[PDB]
């Protein structure tokens, strides 16, 4: 039957409308695979017939209308929308010819010009269903439509709507005004925001706005219109507005390449008259803080001061000032309608003007819009921070990173399923080896590359689902962490959402926050207590209870964790102890606290020997059947454990000169952990012999390491002191002439594992007390 | 921190890391890495190979090899900056700084320091030397 | 490393213009003023005369209104509230030896601009979204209260009768425990972070061309500060006009079923904040000398001090 | 067992209690010190007793209780118990043994008593309360219901269900938990919401969603609407086709819009889908199934092939509904966020038969 | 299973070889008679290489045995194409094919 008889059905109109709202929503956000499935069942040509066969009923122009930009104008539509909050422009000298002003004070037109910002290209792929099939397949583009020949029919349809409005016909095409505008502003708007328009076209749509006003029939804003299509006009104006911003910072970018090229030589060409003047040396060093003793942040906010002890010749320093005031008087401020913002501003109020309306989406976008333009230059400031600026020969890779960010933003919306999974990790590894992640650290940070990896990380955890996924991003956070100082601070700040889910092999959730501390005086200083003590309180758990997976792997069963628990004193570790020395802020609150569960130590010293223990470790160590039976020997861990719990407490011992002073408090702390371990359960440790490698290599994870020496020899170097010649020469003989010589053996695997023991923990603390 | 080096070294980093790149994936083997740095001129022998591979399975991806590179030009440079430190403060370059005109270079700096501190820097230290003074300003 | 900074003409030029951006805009953007603020509110409010309908104004703020009342738990942070909250906030600001008559103009402008927003509902959003918080001592409700000093500025009196009976036909608690929420999360001075900043403080300039931006770490100590006065100057200007009606409901919601009495509430902050301030006189009890930064601290708890008394003997100038 | 608890359950229906002294004219006097009264539990009808026990087994001598301020060796009313401010216990008046606990501390009347028992009330609501006895009215007759079913349950036929006291009884429950208009002003609406967020929510918690659940199950057995239906007879026979409809409408009324009541079918979501061709009410099930999956999104991807094929076979099997293409519409997205899984589950089976 | 059905002659000497473009204006169909494709609403003549197996195995072995300007009709079978699984989407497993395809030009 005829589908316009629809009209008068009443019943299969809103059967194959609900069909419409199926076929909107299985090709929803993106889904590329089946979007190409779509495209057999409705084809191309009777879907661009439908944009203009004006007999069709009301409810079904407004579904073929938005099937049409849902599978094809909707996967390349929010991924150019992202990129358009923030610029990027390169130094092209087509960039370097852009003023705010068309030469010829006249304002220019908007959105009508050259900009340079960088976009990514579409990639479409045009359908097609006798290809073979395939096989994990890489992707699916969105499938294709010839977009050149689209644009001139919807200009068309738009352009005779504006011209029939006006005849004020009783029979307007789709049965309203509603539907006759609201399914052909929704395509030309997505068909500006796509860019694929050219200016000319603009030129003409400025034109069917209020020809009045853009000029170089009535308009469209004197048209008596219905409250939603006033929305979509929000939305069409609401791309145009950004085109002047867009328009106003690649004027910016242009001008600051042509004066701080002219800023330098002025610079040189003074410091080279500084370096010929011997007429002054106590006023030269005033002059000479300047050129390489202070940074060069700091030189150019010295530089430019000059408004109302400056270097800088008047010549220079007036065209600032001129341009200056060539860019308030571009805003709104006159600085003492044929205005875009003289247009808007009319035309919102008097919209307010004209009922009450009740929509509150539209009564959010008319105000929005309109704060826009009164602080204009407040709209200018809030940009700013995502205003970067590159190399012209980085663009040939920059471009190519931007489309490897996209695919992330494309996931941040699809709940995660085993294939783009594979797409994450591919992305990611594709990342992390582009090479201007690295030199611009600024600018990765800019763009909210580090926030968007945090959320994928967010949805994963809530079991772990894909733990393959959820590694490969903390290594990609670890790895952003040591790029800058400056994106480690930004990182330290979403530390109580990591410590929250510190819940295996791999990397982990929480070496990131252990990255995001290290090797910081600022953040360490800063860290809170709240964020101390939850630490802690994880710690609190591994002393009474197993490993879960350890006994499933068919391992003996031990009532503490000697695995899991050394996973928070690496962290600590790093949390009190930076730059070789230790703070005292954080040393004096966490030693309080860590007596407040005395459970949180290892519990044969909460108790039998500490030499004992260990071992208690070689026993169970040695022996197979008492050993974990494959990665993880329980043996190895206890040692590891106990390992990390002396040199963490070594590394919270006040220094040497605050005990110098009659600091009450810091001596408070120095009695405790002298008072906690017994000095000649050291020497026991100090001095146990090992098997040495030779003609046979023997075990590393199952057996006796010099690193578990290590942190001994640190805490009593650091608490305990030596101070007399005869217990220097007591532990002397016992512990390391044993070790030394046999060192001295092998001039090999452990000899490399004990070399470096012995030249960063013994050998200083005899040179500690060689006189 | 990896931004100690510049910008055309990661250049000539990548630039020598895609060449002795195994698949394009910039996963290179444990020799090609000694053979990458021979490629640069650098010639460390095999204890300086092997501790740096321990630091970080055989397969070196492309930021784990540059985080040892930051290492290994982050102590060659950090030992030869402070005698050019020096080099400003004498008018001759030798290390013959005069005392007077010290407590003007050194209030003019930027650091903000004050007259207290500059006369603490010189009371705990006729002119000084340079190899005295990298003492006293390392500590 | 301070001796061997590089020189700008040695950069290339891209990251020049970088560090541009970041001063042209700190040096003269940002300083930058403009009044704005004043000829926006009055084409919102003169539009309604055109040739019972709500004002271009008057839509505005019942929209804000009608975002408050939804039951959510959290209140969602929106950019746009905020940057319409200082707007008409800023439009009794102009007017917030003299002669007799020159001042009572000068005043007289201020009731005009205060009758301008509040017969338009100005008083009841305010009141709306502070029940609307439930205690989240955000980025809103301190743009929300400099909104509702600007209306109450003076001591206006019919506001006050604007805002008693909303408080006696909904009998809605809630507003109370949002302000008993607000005041227990007020800091005071302490003696741990002011270490942590002191230091901090010992750290001038970092390492690789950075620079240690001192508005970061900021005051670390108390910077709860501006904030926790401001609501206590506007606890201050509820009973300025000594309206014994509010004297009888800070400390009694009779008409609801469970009272608050901030009045103690008000007494138990300043207890807590006596100890943080006497404290603070133990520790330099025995240094001689105070320095810069001790003084800035001490500056800033007797300025909350006496924004409190001035707030506590508003509850009792009226007899 | 009488306990305690937090403030969980000091909102729920449960803790709610009602005094009932033992005159019997002017009870809502004043109650002044030193009166004797009776406990009673609202939901359940029970007498407290320290145990709670029937009303048929509740004596004056077993059950009898008091309000004393503090043991010393001791028309209308004048107004002697404030509110809040009371602070008073109760004991026996027989036996005076302070009920006093031993997080669930358990409520024991001991001799020794404690310096904890001094316990202030609080008044309870006028639409709350109204919510409450109406449960134990309709529970009272829905086990009665329940069990007269079952009486039959195996024994085929060759006392009387209440038939038409139940019919009357559900009616009133769904005019009850009827949603506002939306031709309503949006200040009211909006108020008129929480109120029936309460409302379910105390329904839901306090049995009411499995009770009702339970008399589906014992009646959907008999899919012959008169056959096996004749284990009663031809008297409740003529109804039959009546009860299971009103009975999904009310459910559907239960869980429309509220989030937390839509997760309590995440663990029988499979006994839904079952029940969809089943003849009777499929207008019925259908709208039960289309409120729950728009409100709580874990109930999506807990979805697997064997369930969507079946909703195409009752749109095989059931015209061209259009509520059925809302449900499809409703399984793609949840909260703007796709399933991938069920976007190719839906295509790869409805669309290429082209039939 | 390559079954063509002449629909209109061509030159009848003229025959692609291989490693050779042809462009096809075709058009396909199932056994019931639904048409799940077309060219000429894309407006687009279609255009492949012979030999390296882009189209699947019944369109290219239908396409050197056709001369140039013929109009032949398809049959492939569902063992040469599509066999088991089919496309997702679009075409159902074990589906039978009909084609109608003309070589336009390019041998």
């Amino acid at each position: 039957m005829d589908i316009l008889e629809l009209s008068e059905r009443l019943d299969l109109q809103r059967f194959h409308s609900h069909t419409l709202r199926l076929y909107r929503a299985v090709c929803a956000l993106g889904n590329n695979r089946v979007a190409h499935a779509l495209c057999s069942h409705v084809d191309q040509a009777q879907l661009l017939h439908a944009l203009e066969d004006a007999h069709l009923p009301g409810p079904l122009r407004a579904g073929y209308y938005d099937l049409l930009i849902s599978i094809h104008l909707e996967s390349a539509c929010r991924s150019r929308r992202s990129m358009l909050s923030e610029y990027i422009v390169p130094l092209t000298p087509e960039t370097r010819a852009i003023t705010l002003f068309p030469p010829g004070r006249r304002h220019g037109l908007p959105g009508v010009g050259v900009t340079t910002s960088l976009r990514p290209p579409h990639h479409f792929s045009p359908p097609c269903f006798v290809a073979a099939l395939p096989a994990e397949a890489p992707a699916r583009l969105s499938p294709a439509i010839p977009l050149e020949a689209l644009r001139d029919k919807a200009l068309r349809m738009l352009g005779e709507a504006v011209r029939d409005g006006g005849q004020h016909a009783r029979d307007p095409v789709g049965g309203s005004v509603e539907f006759q505008f609201v399914p052909v502003l929704k395509l030309v708007s997505t068909l500006l925001v796509m860019g694929i328009f050219g200016d000319e076209d603009v030129k003409q749509i400025l034109k069917m706005i209020e020809p009045e006003v853009f000029t170089e029939e009535e308009g469209l804003l004197q048209m008596k219109l219905p409250e939603s299509v006033k929305l979509q006009m929000c939305n069409l104006l609401e791309y145009f507005c950004d085109q002047e911003l867009q328009h106003r910072v690649e004027s910016l970018a242009a001008f600051a390449e042509r004066y701080v090229d002219k800023l330098q030589a002025n610079q040189r060409s003074r410091y080279a008259l500084l370096m010929r003047a011997f007429t002054m040396s106590a006023a030269e060093t005033a002059r000479r803080t300047r050129e390489f003793r202070s940074p060069p942040q700091e030189q150019i906010n010295m530089l430019l001061h000059f408004k109302d002890d400056c270097p800088l010749p008047e010549d220079i320093r007036q065209d600032l000032q001129d341009f200056h005031q060539d860019l308030l008087a571009h805003c709104g401020i006159q600085l003492e309608p044929q205005s875009l913002q003289e247009l808007v501003s009319h035309m919102v109020v008097r919209w307010a003007q004209e009922d009450y309306v009740q929509s509150p989406e539209l009564v959010r976008a008319m105000f929005s819009l309109l704060h826009r333009q009164y602080d204009g230059l407040g709209e200018l400031l809030r940009a700013l921070p995502r205003a970067y600026t590159i190399s012209p020969s980085s663009v040939e890779d920059t471009m190519s990173l931007l489309e490897c960010l996209g695919q992330i933003r494309s996931l941040l919306i699809v709940q995660m399923g085993p294939q783009e999974e594979n797409l994450m990790i591919q992305s990611i590894g594709n990342i992390m080896n582009n090479k201007v992640f690295y030199q611009h650290p600024n600018l990765m940070r800019a763009l909210g590359m580090h926030e968007t990896v945090m959320e994928v990380m967010v949805n994963v955890l809530g079991e772990i689902r894909f733990p393959k996924m959820v590694t490969s991003c903390c290594r990609f956070l670890c790895y952003f962490c040591r790029i800058s100082r400056q994106n480690q601070r930004s990182m330290f700040d979403h530390l109580s959402y990591l410590l929250e889910n510190s819940g295996m092999q791999g990397s982990t959730p929480l070496d990131v926050a252990a990255a995001s501390v290290i090797d910081n005086n600022e953040l360490a200083l800063a860290l809170q207590e709240q964020d101390l003590e939850k630490v802690v309180s994880y710690l609190a758990g591994c002393g009474l209870q197993s490993c879960p997976m350890l006994l499933a792997k068919g391992y003996p069963d031990i009532g503490w964790n000697p695995c899991g628990g050394e996973r928070y004193l690496d962290f600590l570790r790093f949390a009190v102890f930076v730059n070789g020395e230790s703070v005292e802020e954080n040393a004096n609150v966490v030693v309080r606290l860590l007596i407040r569960k005395p459970e949180c130590f290892g519990p044969a010293l909460r108790g039998s020997g500490l030499l004992a223990a260990i071992e208690e470790a070689i026993r169970i160590s040695e022996d197979p059947a008492r050993d974990g039976p494959n990665r993880v020997h329980l043996g190895h861990a206890i040692m590891s454990f106990y390992a990390a719990l002396i040199d963490l407490l070594g590394r919270c011992a006040p220094e040497m000169h605050l005990i110098q002073a009659g600091k009450g408090e810091a001596l408070r702390i120095r009695a405790i952990l002298r008072s906690l371990v017994p000095l000649d359960d050291l020497v026991g440790i100090i001095s146990l012999p090992l098997q040495i490698p030779t003609l046979v290599q023997p075990k590393m994870s199952a057996s006796f390491v010099p690193d578990h020496k290590a942190s001994m020899v640190l805490f009593l170097d650091r608490v305990y002191g030596i101070e007399n010649q005869d217990f220097l020469l007591h532990v002397l003989d016992v512990g390391f002439l044993p070790d030394m010589r046999a060192a001295a053996s092998l001039d090999t695997e452990m000899a490399l594992a004990l070399n470096r023991y012995l030249c960063l923990a013994v050998l200083p603390l005899i040179t500690k007390c060689a006189p | 921190m990896a931004d100690q080096l510049t910008e055309e070294q990661i250049a000539e980093f990548k630039e020598a890391f895609s060449l002795f790149d195994k698949d394009g994936d910039g996963t290179i083997t444990t020799k090609a890495l000694g053979t990458v740095m021979r490629s640069l001129g650098q010639n460390p022998t095999e204890a300086e190979l092997q501790d740096m591979i321990n630091e970080v399975n055989g397969t070196i991806d492309f930021p784990a090899f540059l985080t040892m590179m930051a290492r290994k030009m982050k102590d060659t440079d950090s030992e030869e900056e402070i005698r050019e430190a020096f080099r400003v403060f004498d008018k001759d370059g030798n290390g013959y700084i005069s005392a007077a005109a010290l407590r003007h270079v050194m209030t003019n700096l930027g650091e903000k320091l004050t007259d207290e501190e500059v006369d603490e820097m010189i009371r705990e230290a006729g002119q000084v030397n340079y190899e005295a003074f990298v003492q006293m300003m390392t500590a | 490393a301070c001796f061997r900074m590089t020189p700008l003409y040695n950069l290339p030029t891209h990251r020049a213009c970088n560090m541009f951006l970041e001063s042209y805009k700190a040096a003269w953007i940002l300083t930058e003023d403009h009044s704005f603020e004043d000829r926006m509110i009055d084409d919102l409010s003169k539009a309604g005369e055109q040739e019972k309908k709500p004002d271009p104004l008057h839509q505005l703020v019942l929209h804000f209104s009608r975002t408050a009342l939804t039951e959510k738990s959290k209140l969602d942070e929106d950019y746009l509230y905020m940057a319409y909250a200082d707007i008409m906030a800023k439009s009794c600001h102009l007017e917030e030896e003299v002669s007799f008559e020159e001042k009572e103009m000068e005043k007289q402008r201020l009731l005009y601009q205060q009758s301008r927003l509040h017969t338009r509902g100005a008083a009841e959003m305010v009141l709306q979204m502070i029940s609307a918080c439930k205690g989240e001592t955000g980025a809103m409700v301190s743009s929300t209260l400099k909104l509702g000093i600007s209306i109450l500025n003076g001591g206006n009196a019919e506001v006050q009768q604007k805002m008693l009976d909303y408080l006696k036909d909904k009998k809605e608690v809630g507003f109370f425990q949002s302000i008993q929420a607000l005041m227990q999360t007020c800091s005071v001075l302490d003696l741990n972070a002011f270490e942590r900043q002191n230091k901090a403080e010992g750290l001038g300039m970092v390492n690789e061309d950075g620079t240690v931006i001192n508005r970061q770490n900021g005051e670390k100590v108390m910077a709860d500060d501006e904030f926790t006065q401001d609501l206590f100057r506007f606890l201050q200007l509820l009973c300025e006009g000594h309206n014994n009606d509010f004297q009888n409901y800070l400390r009694t919601q009779t008409g609801n079923t469970t009272t608050i009495n901030i009045i103690i509430c008000t007494v138990d902050y300043l207890l807590r904040l006596q100890e943080s301030i006497s404290d603070f006189y133990w520790y330099y009890s025995g240094k001689d000398v105070i320095e810069e930064q001790g003084k800035r601290n001490f500056s800033k708890a007797m300025s909350v001090a006496k924004q409190v008394f001035n707030s506590l003997t508003e509850y009792i100038q009226g007899p | 067992l009488v306990y305690y608890e937090g403030g969980a359950v000091c909102t729920h229906a449960r803790s709610l209690w009602r005094l009932e002294p033992l005159r019997i004219s002017w009870s809502g006097s004043h109650l002044r010190w030193g009166q004797p009264l009776r406990i009673r539990h609202v939901t359940t009808g029970r007498y407290l007793a320290l145990v709670v026990v029937d009303a048929c087994k509740a004596h004056t001598k077993a059950t009898s209780f008091c309000f004393r301020v503090s043991k010393e060796k001791l028309g209308m009313g004048p107004p002697e118990i404030k509110y809040g401010e009371s602070l008073c216990f109760v004991q026996h008046v027989a036996s005076g043994l302070w009920l006093t606990y031993a997080l669930k501390k358990k409520a024991i009347l001991h001799q020794e008593g404690h310096m904890d028992d001094a316990l202030f009330l609080t008044r309870c609501q006028q639409e709350e309360s109204q919510a409450a006895r109406m449960i134990h009215s309709t529970a009272g007759l829905y086990n009665q219901f329940i069990k007269g079913l079952d009486s039959f349950s195996g024994k085929p036929r060759g006392p009387a269900l209440p038939i038409e006291a139940v019919i009357l009884s559900l009616q009133d429950l769904i005019g009850y938990f009827e949603p506002p208009s939306e031709e309503l002003q949006h200040e009211e609406k909006q108020s008129k919401l929480r109120s029936l967020r309460n409302r379910q929510s105390l329904f839901q918690e306090e049995g009411m969603l499995s009770l009702v659940l339970n008399c589906i199950d014992r009646l959907n057995v008999y899919t012959t609407a008169a056959h096996f239906a004749e284990y009663a007879g031809e008297e409740a026979a003529e109804s039959w086709k009546e009860i299971v409809n009103l009975l999904y409408e009310l459910l559907a009324s239960l869980i429309r819009g509220n989030r937390a009541n839509c997760a309590l079918f995440s663990t029988n979501l499979d006994w839904v889908v079952s029940k969809l061709d089943r003849l009777e009410a499929s207008s019925g099930i259908l709208e039960v199934l289309y409120c729950v999956l728009i409100e709580s999104p874990e109930v999506l991807n807990i979805i697997q092939e064997n369930h969507i094929k079946s909703i195409i076979s009752l749109l095989d099997k059931h015209g061209r509904n259009h509520k059925v293409l809302d449900v499809l519409c409703s399984l793609c997205v949840c909260n703007g966020v796709a399933v991938r899984s069920n976007q190719d589950l839906i295509t790869e089976n409805l669309l290429p038969g082209r039939e | 299973g390559v079954e063509i059905e002449t629909i209109s002659p061509g030159d009848g000497r003229t025959f692609p070889k291989k490693g050779q473009t042809c462009v096809v204006h075709y058009t396909g169909m199932l056994q019931n008679g639904k048409k799940f494709d077309s060219s000429r609403d894309r407006n687009k003549p279609f255009k492949f290489r012979i030999g390296k197996q882009e189209v699947i195995k019944g369109f290219e072995e239908g396409a050197a045995q056709m001369s140039l300007g013929q109009r032949a009709k398809l049959t492939c079978t569902p063992d040469v194409a599509y066999g088991a699984t089919g496309h997702p989407g679009v075409i159902p497993p074990n589906a039978t094919l009909i084609f109608d395809v003309e070589l336009l030009n390019l041998e």
